[PDB]
């Protein structure tokens, strides 16, 4: 198959430099050219520039010019995009794409406009806030006596940065009725996450319920038991 | 002698997509000049070799492939291109050393009713390999039930023909395509430009 | 830019959808290409040159080219077709991508389910109190969340994931949190979170 593999998601302090790598596989690296397109969150695609893997020749869009350098390594079939002096507006998803280059009769190289294949996309978050640990607070079994069928158990992952955080209940045992709601970017710039599981009201006494929260960016795993209030 | 490239380009009739027609040109001297002079060609796109140095280069063999496709599908005839024609009907390798040339043939390849003489491979079980032709007319076994020779539900003809009307748009208007494949095996160089 | 219209085009299942891209000097007899972007995933090419389709693209997708403008056509609408679709061409300036059109299909309206969680004892011991409202299994997504304190409206610290993220069930879900000092929670007897989805307004109240 033809596969384009991109670097992992990056969190960078303002004004720093981001380097995003796109691996190439399943095709002749030299014969095609690589384009980099950025999507700001909920925005349209913008083509920043193109690298010709054989030539090494570069061209850039004016709007992104003065910050983006696109390079290549013939050995690893890997193309690099570097952006520097990041503004807050720069936070976006960045994609690598493949375009064939063709030769005109005069012998000058030209790019086929078609972007045949796309990389998975590397996300760049530019934030003033530094990394902070996750605080897990129990959202207790709240027996409002509404019904015997339903109980509400939860955990609040509070004031954490950066994303992501992974929440599992009872070591992956509890996968039914488990809703992990999307996080909120606070005015603090910190992240807040809440995960709930619906279990029978009979079960609270009979079975324990523990939320296992992992925050690899902070190297923190919080296993908090949710005991009835 | 002289290489008969012009005969390929100026052939009165051209092969259908369902079976590309190939002639191998060997042990002759060709002027690539005549090709670049002509303003007739809509598409002159060269992959793997600069057109300028072609006359200086010497090739063991030079294969000329001829077919007629609808104009938009011309973009499909290119290295590493995914489409019905490129994946099935005619395929170009990722490493390609040759050129693709195409001109509008609406003057000669179209009738008011339409020319159904030229057809494409609509359905095939597997994508065709590079530089390979298949003329198989078995009905497509789209259904789990075998076709058993009958056109039927979940059973489909392998081929379908373009209907070429002069009024039809340029993409649907016929385009005539010559593919030049330049072969340099570890073999004596039979074809060279005089220059 | 290239005019892709609208920001949102909506179509019933089984119907045929048409997405239009128009430009004057960008097209200039040059090629126009269309891509498909599913939610949270990278774009995938559907048609190249406005009449030729890549493999792994279903036959329902089709395209046309009319001078300055071109279109993307989905004759049969399926839930999988739900995505944002884009148009691309080359101009005098480098290659141009259209703004994009979001495609929507008619589906089952769903009842919102709201759960309110009172501030935790450990959080109160910490001196920081937060009350949480959780919204799941609602369609269509648009929702307005209001926190009331003793029947008095509060906008003091209402931080809600106003963006509703679609769940795997294809029904959207949202989260809202009100952050207050511990004394305020005890000072005010009753706290409630009210959410208005369509005409349906569902309040749930939690109290010290
Ligand atoms: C095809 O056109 C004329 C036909 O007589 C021929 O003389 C000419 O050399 C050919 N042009 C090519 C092969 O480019």
């Amino acid at each position: 198959q033809v596969q384009l593999v991109q670097s992992g998601a990056e969190v960078k302090k303002p004004g720093a430099s981001v380097k995003v790598s796109c691996k190439a596989s399943g095709y002749t690296f030299t014969r095609y050219a690589m384009h980099w397109v950025r999507q700001a969150p909920g925005q349209s695609l913008e083509c920043m520039g193109w690298i010709n893997a054989g030539n090494g020749n570069t061209k850039y869009s004016k709007n992104f010019q003065g910050r983006v350098t696109i390079t290549r390594d013939t050995s690893a079939n890997t193309v690099y995009m570097e952006l520097s002096s990041l503004r807050s507006e720069d936070t976006a998803v960045y994609y690598c794409a493949r375009d064939l280059y063709y030769y005109d009769s005069s012998g000058y190289q030209h790019i086929n406009y078609q972007l045949d294949y796309w990389g998975q996309g590397t996300l760049v978050t530019v934030s003033s806030a530094s990394t902070k640990g996750p605080s897990v607070f129990p959202l207790a079994p709240s027996s409002k006596s509404t019904s015997g069928g339903t109980a509400a158990l939860g955990c609040l992952v509070k004031d954490y940065f950066p994303e992501p955080v992974t929440v599992s209940w009872n070591s992956g045992a509890l996968t039914s009725g488990v809703h992990t709601f999307p996080a909120v970017l606070q005015s603090s710039g910190l992240y807040s996450l809440s995960s709930v599981v619906t279990v029978p009201s009979s079960s609270l006494g009979t079975q324990t319920y523990i939320c296992n929260v992992n925050h690899k960016p902070s190297n923190t795993k919080v296993d908090k038991r949710v005991e009835p209030k | 002698n002289l290489c008969p490239f012009g005969e390929v380009f100026n052939a009165t009739r051209f092969a259908s997509v369902y079976a590309w027609n190939r002639k191998r040109i060997s042990n002759c001297v060709a002027d690539y000049s005549v090709l670049y002079n002509s303003a007739s060609f809509s598409t002159f796109k060269c992959y793997g070799v600069s057109p300028t140095k072609l006359n200086d280069l010497c090739f063991t063999n030079v294969y000329a492939d001829s077919f007629v496709i609808r104009g938009d599908e011309v973009r499909q005839i290119a290295p590493g291109q995914t489409g019905k024609i490129a994946d099935y009907n005619y395929k170009l390798p990722d490493d390609f050393t040759g050129c693709v040339i195409a001109w509008n043939s609406n003057n000669l390849d179209s009738k008011v009713g339409g020319n159904y003489n030229y057809l494409y491979r609509l359905f095939r079980k597997s994508n065709l390999k590079p530089f390979e032709r298949d003329i198989s007319t078995e009905i497509y076994q789209a259904g789990s039930t075998p076709c058993n020779g009958v056109e039927g539900f979940n059973c489909y003809f392998p081929l379908q023909s373009y209907g070429f009307q002069p009024t039809n748009g340029v993409g649907y208007q016929p385009y005539r395509v010559v593919v030049l494949s330049f072969e340099l095996l570890h073999a004596p160089a039979t074809v060279c430009g005089p220059k | 830019v290239m005019t892709q219209s609208p920001g949102t085009l909506s179509l019933s299942p089984g119907e045929r959808a048409t997405l239009s891209c128009r430009a004057s000097q960008s097209v200039s007899s040059n090629y126009l290409a269309w891509y498909q972007q599913k939610a949270g995933q990278a774009p995938r090419l559907l048609i190249y040159g406005a009449s030729s389709r890549a493999t792994d693209i279903p036959d329902r997708f089709s395209g046309s080219g009319s001078g300055t403008d071109f279109t993307l056509t989905i004759s049969r609408l399926e839930p999988e077709d739900f995505a944002m679709y884009y148009c691309q061409q080359y101009g005098g300036s480098p290659r141009t991508f259209g703004q994009g059109t979001k495609l929507e299909i008619k589906r089952t309206v769903a009842a919102p389910s709201v759960f309110i969680f009172p501030p935790s004892d450990e959080q109160l011991k910490s001196g920081t109190a937060s009350v949480v409202c959780l919204l799941n299994n609602f369609y269509p997504r648009e929702a307005k969340v209001q926190w009331k304190v003793d029947n008095a409206l509060q906008s003091g610290n209402s931080q809600e994931s106003v963006t509703e993220q679609d769940s795997k069930d294809s029904t959207y879900s949202l989260s809202s949190t009100l952050t207050l000092s511990k004394a305020d929670y005890e000072k005010h007897k009753v706290y409630a979170c009210e959410v208005t989805h369509q005409g349906l307004s569902s309040p749930v109240t939690k109290s010290f």
